[PDB]
C-alpha cells in the first residue's frame, strides 16, 4: 500500500 | 548570504537524519517569501515527509494497541494510551498545519498562471497533508480536511494532465497519491482503481518520449501503481 | 501510581520508537530515589542507548564532512559544518552528563556492598557514558573522561570476575565495551585483544553452566567478541 | 566495530 516517495 | 547559510544547514541535517532541523531550516527559506528551485522545493518536500513520517508511524503503532486494548475491556490502561496515542497525534497535526500555512502563505500564492509545473507540485502536496489530518480526524472536523483534500488534488490533476507528458514523475506521483486518497480516505476502490490503471496505461504509451534522465524515477512510480493495483483489485 | 504511570510510558514510547519520551520517562522513575529492577534498568539502558547513538551516529556523519572539507580548503563551508557539527556535540555531551548525573547522584549510591549484579551493570554504564564523551572529547577535557572511563570499566571487572560466571551476558557485554575502550579510546590493540580473548576462552571453557534462558544472549555476545577480535587482528 | 547492544 505505498504512496508516492 | 542568510539563504544559502539556510540551504547549507538543511543539506547538513539531511546527512544527519536530522530532520527537524532540516524543517526547521526549509521553513525559513520559504518565509524569505522568494520562489524555491526545483532542488530546494525537494529539500522541503524531503524534511516534513520524514517528520510527519515519522509521526504516522507512531500514531498507527500506538492506535493499533489502543484498539486492541478497547477490545481486551482494560479500562484503566487504555485511558493511559489513548492519552499518549492524543499526545501524538497533536504533534502529527501541527507538522501539517505549518506546511499547509507554507503552501498557503507563500508556495501556492506566489505561482503564476504559467508555473504549472510548480502549481502542480505544491497542490499536491497541499492534497497529501490535508489527506495526513484525514488519515486522523474523525466528525465534522473529517469532512472539512477530506474535502480540502479532494479539492486540491483534484485542480492540481486538472492542470496535470493538460501541461505534463504522462511519464513526467510528478503527475505519475500525483496519480499514485490520489488513487491512494480515494482507496483509503474515501473507501472507493472501484474509482481508485480506473485513476491509477488509466495514469499507468497512459505512461504505458508515451514510453518513447522519456528520456533516460527520468527513467528511473517514473518506472519506479509506474511499479508502484501496479503494486497498488494488484493490492486492491484482490 | 506515579511509577507505573511512569513505566507504562515508557513501554508505549519504545513501542512508538519515540525513544526521547521513553529517557524522560526512565529519568523520573530513577528521579524517585528507589531501586530499579532488570526490566526497570534494561528500560533506562535501552532508552538512552538509542538516543546517544543516534546523536552518534549524526555527530559521526557531519565530523566526516567536516575533515574532507578541511583537506579541500574551503573556508567559509567549514565554518558552517563545524557549527553544525559543534550543535550535534552540545546536544551528545548533554545527554551524556544526565545519564552519568543518575548514576551518581541514585543508582551506584544506593547499590549495597552485596549488589554485585547492579553495581555491575551501572559501573559499565558509567564507562560507556565516558567513553561517549571521549569519542568526541580533546585537549585536557579528554583525559580527565578517558580516565573516568577507565576506572568505571576496572571496578566493574574486578568485581565481575569474582562474582559472574564467565558466561553472564553483562560480563561478556562488559569484557566487549572494555575491550573497545582500550581499541579505540586508547590506541592500545594488544590490550584490547588479550581482554577480548580472555573472555571469549573463559567463556568457552564454561559453556555446560549456561542455563537455555541465555544462550540467545550470551551466544550472541560471544560472536560479537570474535569479530571484534577478527576485524581488529587483520591490521 | 560492533559494542554491546
Amino acid at each position: 500500500q505505498r504512496s508516492a516517495p | 548570504g542568510d539563504r544559502e547559510q539556510l540551504l547549507q544547514r538543511a543539506r547538513l541535517a539531511e546527512q544527519a537524519e536530522r530532520y527537524d532541523d532540516m524543517a526547521s531550516a526549509m521553513k525559513a527559506v520559504t518565509e524569505l517569501n522568494e520562489p524555491l528551485s526545483n532542488e530546494d522545493r525537494n529539500l522541503l518536500s524531503v524534511a516534513y515527509k520524514n517528520v510527519v513520517g515519522a509521526r504516522r508511524s507512531s500514531w498507527r503503532v500506538i492506535s493499533s494497541i489502543e484498539q486492541k486494548t478497547m477490545a481486551d475491556g482494560n479500562e484503566k490502561k487504555l485511558e493511559k494510551v489513548k492519552a499518549y496515542r492524543e499526545k501524538i497525534e497533536k504533534e502529527l497535526e501541527t507538522v501539517c498545519n505549518d506546511v499547509l500555512s507554507l503552501l498557503d502563505k507563500f508556495l501556492i500564492k506566489n505561482c503564476n498562471d504559467f508555473q504549472y509545473e510548480s502549481k502542480v507540485f505544491y497542490l499536491k502536496m497541499k492534497g497529501d497533508y490535508y489527506r495526513y489530518l484525514a488519515e486522523v480526524a474523525s466528525g465534522e472536523k473529517k469532512n472539512s480536511v477530506v474535502e480540502a483534500s479532494e479539492a486540491a488534488y483534484k485542480e492540481a490533476f486538472e492542470i496535470s494532465k493538460e501541461q505534463m507528458q504522462p511519464t513526467h514523475p510528478i503527475r505519475l506521483g500525483l496519480a499514485l497519491n490520489f488513487s491512494v486518497f480515494y482507496y483509503e480516505i474515501q473507501n472507493a476502490p472501484e474509482q481508485a482503481c480506473l485513476l491509477a490503471k488509466q495514469a499507468f496505461d497512459d505512461a504505458i504509451a508515451e514510453l518513447d518520449t522519456l528520456n533516460e534522465d527520468s527513467y528511473k524515477d517514473s518506472t519506479l512510480i509506474m511499479q508502484l501503481l501496479r503494486d497498488n493495483l494488484t493490492l486492491w483489485t484482490s
